[PDB]
């Protein structure tokens, strides 16, 4: 095995600025090639032989190397350049991979909007109630929720899901969910989603009461 | 040898040899490799053709140049003569014209690696070659070959030259002192053949055995510096110069058995031939009388002809054994020592070849001295008969 | 260039699997047509490859008697069969071209790959539910909606807005597992103005048990 | 074709080529394969020394001998003879050896395939082979090798009997009217010599001229089933029969062109041998007599034979340049045909060799030829000095 390390294993920019990475063998090769691989899609070739651009990408891309030392090089980054780049070896009968940089994409604060839904009459019909509040539009990526029942922190039962980094205009999304029985649901009152960012430090409050509707 | 072209067959040829002796341990044991030293000799040899004028090549040239300048200078001045200018230079051209195409035959033997590399990793991994590295190495080889063929040919011209050169030197001596060489007998077919017969045979005798001599002192040190990736051989087990000796041994013990095998013939071949002569004298003094030719003398005649080729026909089976056996077995022999290797994967598709090759080269340098042999005999009895035909 | 693969598939620990790949556009005697494998950890893992003008394949040593790689040189078609599965082949595995005598374009193309879920549970229909805002909250210059679905296996769940009518907006979550049960959610967000002025539906696909159920959000 | 061997010069021969060919035209195109059905032949050969015992060769050696017997016994009725078993029985069984030979020669050529495989194999993968299955091919191989073997030396011994059971015959045949044959000049010159040299040569020349055609019309059908994996020539293009037309046109080309081109040398030779015959007669006269040779005459005699050498020796450059040039590029040539079938990935290790092997054998199944009809102007030579000297 002809064992291959790549760097910077995590990495950023801002569009305008010019990107590096490296992708370092343990032996002579002359052969290398570049990947990219975006979310949830089959990866794709940028570089063939470390210098021969592949068919038309954007001439933004750039590799050179030689021996054991090779460069990818992006000159202006955008927003459309959030992916994860792998780089292959060609010269024997196994052939090993890279370990991958994802990379990320800088720009303005942003402040999440928050919204509660409760169950609706079939989840009443079905013997469950759960309880979803949605985050939209947030940057960056740290962000923390909070659940409150008639004041008391509820912690139990608590589900969390991301999506990926929007390739449009960088923003975030989280989607947390509460599952509780009837006969829990009905003993309280009030139900609270809070949310904690790096943008403000009062954590936005959103609530509801069962006996209002 | 005679005194009119190679003005003496006593100081000159002993001066020859010790001047020889001078240059070869001035030069390989002794180290005058040091001018390489004084100018900026690379020490590296290419593959391509482009070996010739590389500074390696060419302060041998000068070199040479230098030495046989001296010797012939000192020969010109000291006694002079009227075939000089043959009989010293054209002795020395013939020399080195043989010692060039031995380095052109080393030359391809080289080539032949990467080559068949290149044909190993094509029919490996396809993805690796592209069409015009092959024939890039077509490209190469022609450009060897071309220089063989014209050394060859201006070379096969001069030599004719010389060798009707010698006849006729020899000739214009003999023909100086004819009023006294007729009445022995015999003198026309001596001055009509045995100049030619004498001649041709001694230039060719020296010429095989001095290519045999170079081709096995060019080719030892590849074998040597090969067998460094052959280290078991498949019943031996390990020996440090396994394939040498085996190469050695094998293609010795071929040509000497072959030749010793087969050492009664020429006898068998006389007797048949002096039988056959009584048959035809009986015959000519029997064609014009009514007596000499007679049924049972005749019928005897014929009955020793007859009983004395069934022998030579009966002998000559253990000679076809022995050849068609060894001819058969040399196929596969030369890879016969090569299947360890191969299967613990030391050598590669291209070291395979260059072996193979070698030991051919090898084998076809042990073949030359036993012609030189028979052409000494024939040498011998020529040069006897044109010294008791002078007085 | 089109290389079509099969399906999603469930396996349960023991059974042998057979995976296909098709290549539509070229001749397969000119390429290599290997397979990779992807974990859920992304990172990449080779497998073996085959040249169909002659059959000569090759494998990576740690894979050899566990995958077999053979081609179909008279319909366009490569083929891989994995023996004796355990929970440490859930992956997703992708076949590609490689090109060597003909070379022009672009010089490797890849697949879309074929989950290989081995489990030993047995299969389930989703449960779909609409969400609708809370009371009086419609003062805003937008508002949205969501339609969640819980309760099923496996994956995956193909949800769409009114039919692929409306593609603005909208966000859907990665579904998560729980107890052998998977969950995932959908978020659209609309002007005050257009809803409840027009219909809102949901569509939920789920092909494995063969269910396909439409939801339209009322108000409260 | 005398009246004492060989029973008649008439309809003997006449009659032994119609029966030929109606047994030749009944077996191959007839399709005799028929007897086959009757037996249980499979039709499938296998590779090793037990090829000679299946019965598809089997039924061919019935077959063989029942149409020779046949034939034979009807001249050993219808005219009786003396030499009837030698002259029908002996030349039936040198045509038979001959075929045996060219097919032991296809069975090794077949055998070349699987062990290069398996050598290819063992290189590009160390773990696959071990050395047993080496030994294994080298085993088959000997067991080819040695019916070769012993065939060929008992093939050696019988044609040399036979060819002096012929000398015998015409010998006695000869002498048997001596009386009568006495006064012609150059009787016991052509008794004694001519009956050798005519019996060897046309054996000769008969033996190589059908050996030729044996190896052509065996080893043709061998590239037509094995040019289907080479489709694309690397300059032509695209031909149905690209691998027969190369071979065909390169190894014709090549001996064709180096005969043409070589024509004029024997007149050469001619001029060269009268000159030197009339230096040496007028040095004959001038021996015993002492006016006959004075150094005008000697000059002019030499002077005439060194002018006639030069002329041989400036012409002889365009042969040497040709045979030279074609030998080198053979080397490779064979080897130039097979890049783009290499890269596309259609032939392995093993068929290249057999490849070269027949492109070989077909170039030296084209070289019989011309040795037939330098052999047959020189049998003309001998026939009509027979002819003349008898009444």
């Amino acid at each position: 095995d002809i064992v291959m390390t790549q760097s910077p294993a995590i990495l950023s920019a801002s569009p305008g600025e010019k990107v590096t990475m490296t992708c370092r063998a343990s032996s002579s090769v002359s052969y290398m090639h570049w990947y990219q691989q975006k979310p949830g899609s089959s990866p794709k070739p940028w570089i063939y032989a470390t210098s021969n651009l592949a068919s038309g990408v954007p001439a933004r891309f750039s590799g050179s190397g030689s021996g054991t030392s090779y460069s990818l090089t992006i000159s202006r980054v955008e927003a459309e350049d959030a992916a994860t780049y792998y780089c292959q070896q060609w010269s024997s009968n196994p052939r090993t991979f890279g370990g991958g940089t994802k990379l990320e994409i800088k720009r303005a604060d942003a402040a999440p909007t928050v919204s509660i839904f409760p169950p609706s009459s079939e989840q009443l019909t079905s013997g469950g109630a759960s309880v979803v509040c949605f985050l939209n539009n947030f940057y960056p990526k740290d962000i923390n929720v909070k659940w409150k029942i008639d004041g008391s922190e509820r912690q139990n039962g608590v589900l969390n899901s991301w999506t990926d980094q929007d390739s449009k205009d960088s923003t975030y999304s989280m989607s947390s969910t509460l599952t509780l029985t009837k006969d829990e649901y009905e003993r309280h009152n009030s139900y609270t989603c809070e949310a904690t960012h790096k943008t403000s430090t009062s954590p936005i409050v959103k609530s509801f009461n069962r006996n209002e509707c | 040898m005679f005194k009119s072209f190679f003005p003496k067959p006593g100081t000159f040829f002993l001066s020859a040899f010790v001047w020889a002796l001078i240059a070869v341990i001035f030069w390989q044991a002794g180290g005058g490799d040091w001018v390489a030293r004084i100018t900026g000799a690379s020490g590296q040899i290419p593959i391509s053709a482009a070996r010739f004028w590389s500074l390696d090549f060419l302060i041998f040239y000068a070199y040479y140049i230098v030495c046989v300048g001296l010797f012939a200078l000192f020969w010109f001045i000291y006694s002079p003569h009227r075939w000089q200018y043959w009989s010293i230079l054209g002795t020395a051209l013939i020399i080195f014209v043989t010692w060039f195409l031995v380095e052109v035959g080393v030359a391809v033997n080289a080539w032949y690696a990467p080559f068949y590399d290149l044909i190993q990793t094509a029919l490996s991994s396809p993805h690796k070659v592209t069409i015009e590295q092959f024939y890039r190495e077509v490209g190469v080889f022609l450009g060897i070959a071309l220089i063989a063929v014209v050394i060859s040919v201006l070379n096969n011209f001069f030599v004719s030259h010389y060798v009707f050169r010698w006849r006729t030197a020899m000739n214009e001596y003999y023909m100086a002192n004819w009023q006294q060489l007729r009445h022995i007998e015999g003198a026309a077919q001596r001055v009509q053949e045995d100049t030619m017969r004498f001649a041709s045979t001694l230039e060719n005798m020296g010429v095989s055995f001095i290519n045999a001599i170079m081709t096995l002192i060019a080719f030892l040190p590849v074998l040597v510096t090969l067998s460094a990736h052959v280290p078991e051989l498949p019943i031996i087990g390990h020996i440090p110069y396994g394939l040498v000796i085996a190469a050695i041994v094998w293609s010795l013990m071929g040509t000497g058995l072959l030749a010793v095998v087969g050492i009664k013939l020429p006898g068998l071949e006389f007797k048949n031939q002096r039988v056959e002569a009584a048959y035809r004298k009986e015959l000519v003094y029997g064609e014009d009388d009514a007596t000499r030719a007679t049924p049972p003398t005749v019928r005897e005649l014929f009955s020793a002809v007859r009983k004395n080729y069934f022998r030579l026909y009966f002998h000559y089976m253990y000679f076809n054994i022995a050849r068609i056996l060894y001819l058969q077995v040399d196929n596969v022999f030369g890879l016969f020592l090569l299947f360890p290797s191969i299967v613990a994967g030391t050598i590669t598709l291209g070291l395979m070849t260059q072996i193979t090759n070698v030991f051919g080269q090898v084998r076809g340098a042990f073949q030359y001295l036993i012609n030189s042999w028979t052409t000494l005999v024939e040498l011998m009895s020529i040069y006897k008969r044109l010294r008791s035909f002078e007085h | 260039l089109k290389l079509l693969d099969s399906g999603a598939e469930l396996v349960k620990p023991g059974a042998s699997v057979k995976l296909s790949c098709t290549a539509s556009g070229f001749n397969i005697k000119d390429t290599y047509m290997y397979w990779v494998k992807q974990r859920p950890d992304q990172g990449l893992e080779w497998i073996g490859r085959i040249d169909p003008a002659n059959g000569n394949s090759k494998y990576d040593p740690k894979f050899q008697g566990k995958a077999t790689i053979t081609a179909d040189t008279s319909s366009n078609t490569a083929y891989l069969q994995v023996s004796s599965l355990t929970s440490e082949d859930t992956a997703v595995y992708y076949c590609a071209r490689w090109l060597v005598r003909g070379r022009r374009g672009t010089m490797d193309y890849w697949g879309q790959g074929t989950s290989v879920t081995v489990s030993s549970a047995k299969t389930t229909a989703p449960s779909v539910y609409p969400l609708a805002p809370v009371c009086g909250d419609t003062t805003g210059s937008s508002v949205t909606l969501g339609c969640l679905v819980k309760g099923y296996f496996p994956e995956p769940v193909t949800l769409t807005w009114n039919s692929g009518s409306l593609s603005s907006g909208v966000h859907t979550f990665p579904a998560v597992l729980q107890s052998d049960l998977y969950t995932l959610s959908s978020s659209v967000t609309v002007t005050s103005s257009t809803w409840p002025s027009q219909s809102i539906t949901c569509n939920v696909a789920h092909p494995a048990s063969s269910t396909k159920v439409d939801k339209k959000i009322e108000p409260r």
